[PDB]
Protein backbone atom coordinates (compact mmCIF):
# COMPACT_ATOMS: atom_id res chain seq x y z
CA UNK A 1 0.00 0.00 0.00
CA UNK A 2 1.26 3.61 -1.02
CA UNK A 3 -0.52 5.01 1.85
CA UNK A 4 2.32 6.35 3.18
CA UNK A 5 4.05 7.96 0.02
CA UNK A 6 1.85 9.39 -2.57
CA UNK A 7 1.79 13.36 -1.85
CA UNK A 8 -0.86 15.81 -3.26
CA UNK A 9 1.91 18.08 -4.09
CA UNK A 10 3.47 16.05 -7.29
CA UNK A 11 -0.13 13.86 -7.49
CA UNK A 12 -1.79 16.09 -9.87
CA UNK A 13 -5.47 15.99 -9.31
CA UNK A 14 -8.72 19.00 -10.07
CA UNK A 15 -6.94 19.01 -13.83
CA UNK A 16 -8.69 17.12 -16.64
CA UNK A 17 -5.07 17.60 -18.67
CA UNK A 18 -2.24 16.47 -16.58
CA UNK A 19 -1.73 13.44 -14.63
CA UNK A 20 1.22 11.86 -12.31
CA UNK A 21 2.44 8.40 -13.19
CA UNK A 22 3.81 7.06 -9.63
CA UNK A 23 6.17 5.27 -11.87
CA UNK A 24 8.88 2.91 -9.92
CA UNK A 25 12.44 2.92 -10.71
CA UNK A 26 15.42 0.43 -9.28
CA UNK A 27 17.93 3.03 -7.35
CA UNK A 28 20.62 1.71 -9.70
CA UNK A 29 18.61 2.75 -12.90
CA UNK A 30 17.80 5.82 -10.52
CA UNK A 31 19.32 8.68 -12.96
CA UNK A 32 18.43 6.49 -16.15
CA UNK A 33 14.71 6.10 -16.13
CA UNK A 34 14.26 9.34 -15.15
CA UNK A 35 15.87 10.93 -18.15
CA UNK A 36 14.72 8.61 -20.52
CA UNK A 37 11.02 9.42 -19.54
CA UNK A 38 11.33 12.74 -21.22
CA UNK A 39 10.86 11.38 -24.74
CA UNK A 40 8.58 8.50 -24.03
CA UNK A 41 5.57 10.16 -25.70
CA UNK A 42 4.24 13.85 -26.86
CA UNK A 43 1.97 16.20 -24.60
CA UNK A 44 4.96 15.51 -22.26
CA UNK A 45 6.55 17.84 -19.63
CA UNK A 46 10.35 17.12 -20.08
CA UNK A 47 12.18 14.99 -17.11
CA UNK A 48 9.57 15.98 -14.72
CA UNK A 49 10.47 12.30 -13.23
CA UNK A 50 11.09 13.41 -9.23
CA UNK A 51 11.81 11.28 -6.12
CA UNK A 52 8.87 10.46 -3.90
CA UNK A 53 10.18 8.11 -1.72
CA UNK A 54 13.19 5.60 -1.45
CA UNK A 55 13.06 2.28 -0.93
CA UNK A 56 15.84 -0.67 -0.52
CA UNK A 57 15.92 -1.84 -4.43
CA UNK A 58 13.75 0.79 -5.83
CA UNK A 59 11.91 4.13 -5.15
CA UNK A 60 7.92 5.65 -6.50
CA UNK A 61 8.26 8.39 -8.56
CA UNK A 62 5.70 10.83 -9.91
CA UNK A 63 6.18 12.21 -13.70
CA UNK A 64 3.99 15.12 -14.56
CA UNK A 65 1.94 14.78 -18.37
CA UNK A 66 -1.05 15.02 -20.64
CA UNK A 67 -4.30 12.10 -19.93
CA UNK A 68 -3.40 10.64 -23.25
CA UNK A 69 -0.19 11.11 -23.04
CA UNK A 70 -0.09 8.21 -20.16
CA UNK A 71 -1.40 5.68 -23.08
CA UNK A 72 1.84 6.18 -24.99
CA UNK A 73 4.19 6.71 -22.36
CA UNK A 74 3.02 3.51 -20.86
CA UNK A 75 3.67 1.78 -24.41
CA UNK A 76 7.30 2.86 -25.13
CA UNK A 77 7.42 2.33 -21.16
CA UNK A 78 6.88 -0.82 -21.32
CA UNK A 79 8.98 -1.83 -24.41
CA UNK A 80 11.90 -0.76 -22.29
CA UNK A 81 11.36 -2.81 -19.47
CA UNK A 82 10.08 0.19 -17.46
CA UNK A 83 7.33 -0.06 -14.07
CA UNK A 84 4.43 2.26 -14.50
CA UNK A 85 2.11 1.94 -11.55
CA UNK A 86 -1.02 4.24 -11.50
CA UNK A 87 -1.34 4.36 -7.84
CA UNK A 88 -5.45 6.53 -7.63
CA UNK A 89 -5.26 9.08 -4.65
CA UNK A 90 -8.06 9.44 -2.56
CA UNK A 91 -7.02 10.66 1.20
CA UNK A 92 -10.58 9.19 3.19
CA UNK A 93 -9.82 5.43 2.88
CA UNK A 94 -6.15 6.15 3.98
CA UNK A 95 -7.63 7.67 7.19
CA UNK A 96 -10.24 4.96 6.90
CA UNK A 97 -7.61 2.11 7.40
CA UNK A 98 -5.23 4.06 9.75
CA UNK A 99 -8.42 4.41 11.82
CA UNK A 100 -9.47 0.60 11.33
CA UNK A 101 -5.86 -1.12 12.40
CA UNK A 102 -6.39 1.37 15.44
CA UNK A 103 -9.70 0.13 16.22
CA UNK A 104 -8.40 -3.33 15.81
CA UNK A 105 -5.81 -2.62 17.99
CA UNK A 106 -7.97 -1.48 21.07
CA UNK A 107 -10.14 -4.29 20.37
CA UNK A 108 -7.53 -6.52 20.53
CA UNK A 109 -6.71 -5.38 23.87
CA UNK B 1 15.61 19.88 -24.13
CA UNK B 2 12.04 19.91 -25.99
CA UNK B 3 11.58 23.27 -23.65
CA UNK B 4 8.25 24.86 -25.53
CA UNK B 5 9.58 24.37 -28.92
CA UNK B 6 7.64 20.88 -29.13
CA UNK B 7 5.01 22.43 -26.86
CA UNK B 8 3.15 24.70 -29.45
CA UNK B 9 3.53 21.80 -31.21
CA UNK B 10 1.22 20.37 -29.02
CA UNK B 11 -1.22 23.31 -28.55
CA UNK B 12 -1.68 23.10 -32.21
CA UNK B 13 -2.48 19.76 -32.47
CA UNK B 14 -5.06 20.42 -29.73
CA UNK B 15 -6.55 23.20 -30.84
CA UNK B 16 -7.32 21.14 -34.19
CA UNK B 17 -9.47 18.68 -32.23
CA UNK B 18 -10.81 21.25 -29.43
CA UNK B 19 -11.05 25.07 -30.82
CA UNK B 20 -12.10 23.95 -34.42
CA UNK B 21 -14.86 21.96 -33.12
CA UNK B 22 -15.74 24.59 -30.59
CA UNK B 23 -16.59 26.78 -33.61
CA UNK B 24 -18.37 24.06 -35.36
CA UNK B 25 -20.61 22.81 -31.87
CA UNK B 26 -21.63 26.61 -32.08
CA UNK B 27 -22.35 26.43 -35.73
CA UNK B 28 -24.35 23.25 -35.37
CA UNK B 29 -26.04 25.01 -32.28
CA UNK B 30 -26.89 27.99 -35.26
CA UNK B 31 -28.29 25.07 -37.56
CA UNK B 32 -30.53 23.11 -34.96
CA UNK B 33 -31.62 26.54 -33.82
CA UNK B 34 -32.75 27.73 -37.73
CA UNK B 35 -34.11 24.45 -38.12
CA UNK B 36 -36.24 24.39 -34.40
CA UNK B 37 -36.86 27.98 -35.76
CA UNK B 38 -38.95 26.64 -38.76
CA UNK B 39 -40.74 24.14 -36.64
CA UNK B 40 -41.71 26.32 -33.97
CA UNK B 41 -42.96 28.55 -36.81
CA UNK B 42 -45.07 25.56 -38.08
CA UNK B 43 -46.09 23.75 -34.91
CA UNK B 44 -47.77 25.92 -31.87
CA UNK B 45 -48.85 28.92 -34.02
CA UNK B 46 -49.94 26.05 -37.00
CA UNK B 47 -52.22 24.18 -34.76
CA UNK B 48 -53.34 27.08 -32.61
CA UNK B 49 -54.15 28.62 -36.25
CA UNK B 50 -56.18 25.06 -37.22
CA UNK B 51 -57.76 25.85 -34.03
CA UNK B 52 -59.08 29.30 -34.98
CA UNK B 53 -59.85 27.90 -38.83
CA UNK B 54 -61.93 25.35 -37.16
CA UNK B 55 -63.89 27.85 -35.38
CA UNK B 56 -64.07 29.71 -38.60
CA UNK C 1 4.43 22.04 -20.85
CA UNK C 2 4.19 22.33 -17.03
CA UNK C 3 3.00 25.81 -17.02
CA UNK C 4 3.24 27.41 -20.79
CA UNK C 5 1.16 24.72 -22.16
CA UNK C 6 -1.11 23.24 -20.06
CA UNK C 7 -2.27 26.54 -19.04
CA UNK C 8 -3.13 27.26 -22.60
CA UNK C 9 -4.96 24.28 -22.86
CA UNK C 10 -7.19 25.48 -20.03
CA UNK C 11 -7.47 28.84 -21.54
CA UNK C 12 -8.41 27.26 -24.90
CA UNK C 13 -11.35 24.90 -24.04
CA UNK C 14 -12.37 27.87 -21.55
CA UNK C 15 -12.77 29.85 -24.38
CA UNK C 16 -15.20 27.01 -26.66
CA UNK C 17 -16.85 26.83 -22.98
CA UNK C 18 -17.99 30.33 -23.31
CA UNK C 19 -18.77 30.30 -27.52
CA UNK C 20 -21.08 27.08 -26.88
CA UNK C 21 -22.52 28.81 -23.89
CA UNK C 22 -23.38 31.91 -26.15
CA UNK C 23 -24.49 29.65 -29.12
CA UNK C 24 -27.03 28.08 -26.12
CA UNK C 25 -28.11 31.59 -25.01
CA UNK C 26 -28.68 32.95 -29.11
CA UNK C 27 -30.67 29.96 -29.44
CA UNK C 28 -33.00 31.21 -26.35
CA UNK C 29 -33.10 34.76 -28.35
CA UNK C 30 -33.88 32.87 -31.80
CA UNK C 31 -36.69 30.35 -30.58
CA UNK C 32 -38.06 33.85 -28.91
CA UNK C 33 -38.10 35.31 -32.24
CA UNK C 34 -39.58 32.30 -33.88
CA UNK C 35 -42.03 32.38 -31.61
CA UNK C 36 -42.81 36.64 -32.34
CA UNK C 37 -42.68 35.93 -35.79
CA UNK C 38 -45.11 33.52 -35.47
CA UNK C 39 -47.79 34.92 -33.36
CA UNK C 40 -47.15 37.98 -35.81
CA UNK C 41 -48.20 35.98 -39.03
CA UNK C 42 -51.18 34.79 -37.39
CA UNK C 43 -52.48 37.31 -35.90
CA UNK C 44 -52.71 39.05 -39.29
CA UNK C 45 -54.06 35.87 -40.79
CA UNK C 46 -56.92 36.13 -37.77
CA UNK C 47 -57.15 40.02 -38.63
CA UNK C 48 -58.24 39.26 -42.34
CA UNK C 49 -60.00 36.64 -41.40
CA UNK C 50 -62.24 38.74 -39.30
CA UNK C 51 -62.60 41.40 -42.05
CA UNK C 52 -63.33 39.20 -44.57
CA UNK C 53 -66.12 37.63 -42.42
CA UNK C 54 -67.31 41.28 -41.42
CA UNK C 55 -67.94 41.52 -45.17
CA UNK C 56 -69.50 37.98 -45.28
CA UNK C 57 -72.42 39.40 -42.94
Amino acid sequence: SLAEIVKKDDFVLDSEYLVTLLVVVPKLNHNDWIKQYETLAEMVVPRSSNVLSEDQDSYLCNVTLFRKAVDDFRHKARENKFIVRDFQYNEEEMKADKEEMTRLSTDKK
Amino acid sequence: ALSDADVQKQIKHMMAFIEQEANEKAEEIDAKAEEEFNIEKGRLVQTQRLKIMEYY
Amino acid sequence: SQTQGIQQLLQAEKRAAEKVADARKRKARRLKQAKEEAQMEVEQYRREREQEFQSKQ
